[PDB]
């Protein structure tokens, strides 16, 4: 399963009140592990917010 | 009446455990991405974070293709949860008390 | 000096910068400790870091002396 | 008596996955109404409007046809939800932690 | 000036008011942009709009400058 991150859409977002959102950026990720050379990926998105 | 034929071959042999590649041995590429919509609750006393958000995943099944000039206006099929290979992304930092929060 | 690493996938034999000439490696269970075994994290550092209860490290200062434990 | 006899000719083919049109090419038509019946919550502290609504969709099936001089006394038949086809009308802008806040 | 619109469907080629000279396009990827793509916005404008971080705007003064991609 050969993960592949595009990027996040924020066309819909409705702000709160209460939080400005200052970016939802990702990256992937990789880990690798002792029984063998595959690795295993992973997608991480990090929003970030000021109140 | 083409519909009935298509959805008819397309689950001849299927199954929906089975990742669906014609070399085993190659990899499924699976794009996924995201969509926030809103964000919920930041509690500091449990720690956790509630947003809503829409998924978006897009793969390749070898197994579930056609012809359209053989089934003239069938453009599109639709296949609920359980009837065809879906993937197994889920979050692994989840504190929802049932896992899967997913619709 | 030339360290593996795991930043990099698949796994490189990338060279160095200047002043980390220690090759270290990391390694701990995680949940899937039962089938795919314990994580690893391959790199060069300033000076070998620290040991969390949960981690172990084996420290070199030669060239190629952290590879993953097929090789 | 009758209603036996139709309930299994109407299911003997029928696929519910399958838009019931008798030419796939043309579309299929479906009146959406709404049936407010109150205001149940208007929170700020979250966003989240809650009422209570009942949905009002009418559409026509092609393979759902019968005679009725031939069927006498059976005017309607009544399908539960797994057994024909149902369109996908669905909210959009919900926030239930079920996304599908039907019965 | 006849610029392109998107709030008469069929997609039509409407004849824009007085004062509005510049027929624009807007498009942005929503949720569905991996199997519909990007959305389209077609219109007539005083003067072409502001451009969102997420919008795109391709804007001309001239006759049936915007059309759909398709076309
Ligand atoms: C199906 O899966 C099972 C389990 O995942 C697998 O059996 C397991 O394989 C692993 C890896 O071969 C075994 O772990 C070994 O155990 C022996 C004895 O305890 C250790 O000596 C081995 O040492 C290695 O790992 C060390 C970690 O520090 C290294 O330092 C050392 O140099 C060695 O590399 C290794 O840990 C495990 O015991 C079995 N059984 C179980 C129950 O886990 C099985 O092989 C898989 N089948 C197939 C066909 O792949
Ligand atoms: C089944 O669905 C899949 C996916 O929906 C579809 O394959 C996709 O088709 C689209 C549209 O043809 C592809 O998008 C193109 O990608 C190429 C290469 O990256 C671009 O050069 C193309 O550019 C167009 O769009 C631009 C947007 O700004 C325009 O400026 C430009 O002028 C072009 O019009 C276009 O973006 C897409 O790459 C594929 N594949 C995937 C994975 O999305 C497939 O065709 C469908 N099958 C059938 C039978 O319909
Ligand atoms: C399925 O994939 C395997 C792995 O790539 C193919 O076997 C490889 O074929 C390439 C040629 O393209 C060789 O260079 C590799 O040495 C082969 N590796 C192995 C392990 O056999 C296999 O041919 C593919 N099957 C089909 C039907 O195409
Ligand atoms: C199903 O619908 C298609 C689309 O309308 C029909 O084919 C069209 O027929 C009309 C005649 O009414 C022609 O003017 C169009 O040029 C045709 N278009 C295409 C793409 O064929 C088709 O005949 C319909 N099938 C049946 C059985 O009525
Ligand atoms: C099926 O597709 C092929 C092209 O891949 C085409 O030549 C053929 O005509 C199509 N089927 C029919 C019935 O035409
Ligand atoms: C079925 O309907 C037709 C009219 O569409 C009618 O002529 C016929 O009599 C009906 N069936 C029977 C058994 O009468
Ligand atoms: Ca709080
Ligand atoms: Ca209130």
């Amino acid at each position: 399963l050969d993960l592949q991150m595009q990027e996040a859409d924020i066309s819909g977002y409705i702000p709160n009140g209460e939080w400005d959102l200052v970016g939802i950026p990702g990256k992937r990720s990789e880990r690798f592990y002792e029984c063998c050379k595959e690795p295993y990926p992973d997608v991480t998105f990090t929003v970030t917010m000021r109140r | 009446e083409f519909q009935r034929k298509l959805y008819k071959e397309l689950v001849k042999n299927y199954n929906p455990l089975e990742r669906p590649v014609a070399n085993d041995s190659q990899p499924l590429t699976v794009y996924f991405s995201l969509s926030l919509l809103q964000i919920m609750d930041v509690d500091e006393k449990n720690q956790v974070l509630t947003t809503n958000i829409w998924l978006q995943m897009s793969w390749t099944d070898h197994y579930l293709q056609w012809n359209v000039s053989e089934y003239p206006g069938v453009k599109t099929v639709r296949f609920p949860d359980g009837q065809i290979w879906k993937p197994d992304i889920l979050l692994y930092n989840s504190a929802d008390e049932r896992f899967d929060a997913t619709f | 000096i030339v360290c593996h690493t795991t930043a990099t996938s698949p796994i490189s034999a990338v060279t160095c910068p200047p002043g980390e000439n220690l090759c270290y490696r990391k390694m701990w269970c995680d949940v899937f400790c039962s089938s795919r075994g314990k994580v690893v994290e391959l790199g060069c550092a300033a000076t070998c870091p620290s040991k969390k209860p949960y981690e172990e490290v084996t420290c070199c200062s030669t060239d190629k002396c952290n590879p993953h434990p097929k090789q």
